[PDB]
C-alpha cells in the first residue's frame, strides 16, 4: 500500500513548497493520479484478502472506500479555492495539508491489519476535521461544532480501546486475520455483553445511531464544504467498516442485544426523514437525509446476512457520493446567496439549467432510482430485512416514500417555482462546480454499471 | 517454642573468690602475667561456642586459679599487697599514678618470692595463642538450613523472536 502511501505522503511537502498560485492546480493534478494509483487497487483476488505486508492488508470492503477516499481527495480540492480564495498563502497551504492527513489517516485505516492501528488512525481522523470545521468554519456553533463532533466521538472511542486491549491480553493478537481464523463463541456472559457494547458503540456514534446522533446536524452543517463532504461521504463510513470489521469476534451474542438498536434505527430513519420534510436548511436536510441512509446501513450490518453486508457496502458507496454531490450543490446555491434557507431563493432552474439537471439527478440517486448503485443497495437490506423478520417492509417501505418526497421538495423550493426579485447576484454557473458535479455524477452511473466492484467481499 | 535448657544450681556452684574490686586493681598486672592460661581458655570457649551455658568448667578452673594466685601472694607477700590495695583503694578512681612506692615494695616482694616480674606496658593487651582440646562449633549461630538460590541466568542470547511483539510494531 506504500504505492499509494509514499505519493500521498511526498504530496505535503509539494503543497507547502509550491508558489502562491499553484498550489491550487497541483493539489488537484497529484490528487487525481494518485486516484489512478488507488484504481488499481480495485484489483482483487477471489477469496484471499491481497495481504501486501504484514501491518497493510485489503480487501473487497476496504479497496472500495479506499478508492473513493483518494478519487474524493480532489474533489474538495476543487469545491475549496471558492471559499478559499481570499486568504493567506500558508493559511490555504496548511488546509490542503489539513485535507492530505485526513486522506492519508483514512487510507491506514482502511489499509490496517491490527484492530488497535485501525483505532488509532480511525480515531485519528478526528484531529484535521477539527481543524477544518472550527477555524475555516463560518457560521455560529462551529466552536461548539467541534465540542459536540468530539466528545461524541470520544465517548464510545475510549471504551472500544478498553475493549480492544483486553481482546489483545485475553485472545492473543487484535489482528483481524487471527481473529477470524481462530475465532471462538462468545459466552452469553454479562461481562461479555459490556464487551460487545464496548465494541459496537463507538462506530455506532459514528455510524450515527438514531438519538445519539447529534452531532451530525450540529457538524456537518457547519463544516466547511470540504470538511462537510469528507465527513458525510467517507467518515461516516468508518464506524459501518469497523462493525463489519468487529462482528466476527461478537457472535452469537449480537442477535439478543441487536433488537435494541436495529429497531433503533429502523424507527429513527423514520423521524430523521420526517424532520428532512420539515427543514429551514438545505444543508440540515442532507444531513439528516445521511443519518437515515447511515440508519439503514446499520441495520444492513446487524442483520449480519451476506445480502445485508453486500448491500450495506453498496449503500455506503452511493451515500457517499450522492451526498458529497448534495452538499457541493448546496453550497453553490448558498454562496450564490450567502444564505442557507432553503425559501431565499428559489425558482433557479430557468436561471442555472445544468444546476437543475445536477439537483435532479442528485436527487434521483438520493432517492435511489433504479438501476442505480443506491437504489440496489437499499433493495439488497431490504431483502435481507424482510428475511430476518417480515413487518420490516412498511417501516422500510415508508422512508423512501418520505425520503422520496423531501428527496423532491427541496428541488420543487429551491429551483422548481418563481426566481425572487430583489436577489440579483446569482451570475452565470461558473464553470468549475459544473464540472466538480460531473466528477460527482459520472462515476456514479459507471459504477451502477458494474456493481459488482462495490458489492462488498460478500460478492 | 522450645526448650530453654539452663544447668542446674550444682554445676555453678564455684568456690567464688572473694575480693574487692581494689585489691584485684592492685595485683591485675601480676595476676595476668601468671594466670593467663585459665582466662584465655575461657574466653576463647565464651567466644567461639556464644554460650554461657557450656563453658561453665572453665568459670569453674579460671576461679580455681585465682584463688590459687591469690593464697600464693596471701602465703608470700601479705604486708607490701596489703598496703598497696589500701592505697589503692583510698583513691576514687583507683589509679595506679598516685600509689608508687608501694607498688614497687610489691614488686620487688613477688620478684624475690615467687620469682614474678609485671608485664610491660601494652604486654598485656596481646592477642593470644591457646591450644584448647575442645573441636570447634559447626554452628555456633544454630543456624537453620539456607534457602536454595534462585535458579542462575544462563546462556546464549538471540534476537527477541518477532521483534517487539508489542502491537503492530513488528520490528
Amino acid at each position: 500500500m506504500l504505492k499509494i502511501i509514499i505519493p500521498t505522503t511526498m504530496l505535503l511537502p509539494m503543497t507547502w513548497m509550491s508558489k502562491h498560485n499553484m498550489i491550487w492546480i497541483n493539489a488537484t493534478v497529484h490528487s487525481l493520479l494518485i486516484s489512478l494509483i488507488s484504481l488499481s487497487l480495485l484489483n482483487q483476488l477471489g477469496e484471499n484478502s491481497l495481504n501486501f505486508s504484514l501491518t497493510f492488508f485489503s480487501d473487497s470492503l476496504s479497496a472500495p472506500l479506499l478508492v473513493l477516499t483518494t478519487w474524493l481527495l480532489p474533489l474538495m480540492l476543487m469545491a475549496s479555492q471558492s471559499h478559499l480564495s481570499k486568504e493567506t498563502t500558508t493559511r490555504k497551504k496548511l488546509y490542503i495539508t489539513m485535507l492530505i492527513l485526513l486522506q492519508l489517516f483514512l487510507i491506514m485505516t482502511f489499509t490496517a491489519t491490527e484492530l488497535i492501528l485501525f483505532y488509532i488512525l480511525f480515531e485519528a481522523t478526528l484531529v484535521p476535521t477539527l481543524i477544518i470545521i472550527t477555524r475555516w468554519g463560518n457560521q455560529t456553533e462551529r466552536l461548539n461544532a467541534g465540542l459536540y463532533f468530539l466528545f461524541y466521538t470520544l465517548a464510545g472511542s475510549l471504551p472500544l480501546l478498553v475493549a480492544l486491549v483486553y481482546i489483545q491480553n485475553t485472545t492473543g493478537s487484535l489482528n483481524f486475520l487471527i481473529i477470524h481464523y481462530w475465532s471462538h463463541p462468545l459466552s452469553n456472559s454479562w461481562s461479555n455483553i459490556f464487551m460487545w457494547l464496548a465494541c459496537i458503540m463507538a462506530f455506532m456514534v459514528k455510524m450515527p445511531l438514531y438519538g445519539l446522533h447529534l452531532w451530525l446536524p450540529k457538524a456537518h452543517v457547519e463544516a466547511p464544504i470540504a470538511g462537510s463532504m469528507v465527513l458525510a461521504a467517507v467518515l461516516l463510513k468508518l464506524g459501518g467498516y469497523g462493525m463489519m470489521r468487529i462482528t466476527t469476534i461478537l457472535n452469537p451474542l449480537t442477535n439478543y442485544m441487536a433488537y435494541p438498536f436495529l429497531m433503533l434505527s429502523m424507527w429513527g430513519m423514520i423521524m430523521t426523514s420526517s424532520i428532512c420534510l420539515r427543514q429551514t436548511d438545505l444543508k440540515s436536510l442532507i444531513a439528516y437525509s445521511s443519518v437515515s441512509h447511515m440508519a439503514l446501513v446499520i441495520v444492513a450490518i446487524m442483520i449480519q446476512t451476506p445480502w445485508s453486508f453486500m448491500g450495506a457496502t453498496a449503500l455506503m458507496i452511493a451515500h457517499g457520493l450522492t451526498s458529497s454531490m448534495l452538499f457541493c450543490l448546496a453550497n453553490t446555491n448558498y454562496e450564490r446567496v450567502h444564505s442557507r434557507t432553503m425559501i431565499l431563493a428559489r425558482g433557479l432552474q430557468t436561471l442555472l439549467p445544468l444546476m437543475a439537471t445536477w439537483w435532479l439527478m442528485a436527487s434521483l440517486t438520493n432517492l435511489a432510482l433504479p438501476p442505480s448503485i443506491n437504489l440496489i443497495g437499499e433493495l439488497f437490506i431490504i431483502t435481507a430485512s424482510f428475511s430476518w423478520s417480515n413487518i420490516t417492509i412498511i417501516l422500510m417501505g415508508m422512508n423512501m416514500m418520505i425520503t422520496a418526497l423531501y428527496s423532491l421538495y427541496m428541488l420543487i423550493t429551491t429551483q422548481r417555482g418563481k426566481y425572487t426579485h430583489h436577489i440579483n447576484n446569482i451570475k452565470a454557473s461558473f464553470t468549475r462546480e459544473n464540472a466538480l458535479m460531473a466528477l460527482h455524477i459520472l462515476p456514479l452511473l459507471l459504477l451502477t454499471l458494474n456493481p459488482k466492484m462495490i458489492l462488498g467481499p460478500l460478492y | 517454642p522450645g526448650i530453654v535448657e539452663l544447668p542446674t544450681l550444682e554445676d555453678l556452684k564455684v568456690q567464688e573468690v572473694k575480693v574487692s574490686s581494689s585489691v584485684l586493681k592492685a595485683a591485675a598486672h601480676h595476676y595476668g602475667a601468671q594466670c593467663d592460661k585459665p582466662n584465655k581458655e575461657f574466653m576463647l570457649c565464651r567466644w567461639e561456642e556464644k554460650d554461657p551455658r557450656r563453658c561453665l568448667e572453665e568459670g569453674k578452673l579460671v576461679n580455681q586459679c585465682a584463688l590459687d594466685f591469690f593464697r600464693q601472694i596471701k602465703r608470700h607477700c601479705a604486708e607490701p599487697f596489703t598496703e598497696y590495695w589500701t592505697c589503692i583503694d583510698y583513691s576514687g578512681l583507683q589509679l595506679f599514678r598516685h600509689c608508687r612506692k608501694q607498688q614497687a615494695k610489691f614488686d620487688e616482694c613477688v620478684l624475690d618470692k615467687l620469682g614474678w616480674v609485671r608485664p610491660d606496658l601494652g604486654e598485656l593487651s596481646k592477642v593470644t595463642k591457646v591450644k584448647t582440646d575442645r573441636p570447634l562449633p559447626e554452628n555456633p549461630y544454630h543456624s537453620r538450613a539456607r534457602p536454595e538460590p534462585n535458579p542462575e541466568a544462563e546462556g546464549d542470547l538471540k534476537p527477541a523472536k518477532h521483534g517487539s511483539r508489542l502491537f503492530f510494531w513488528t520490528m
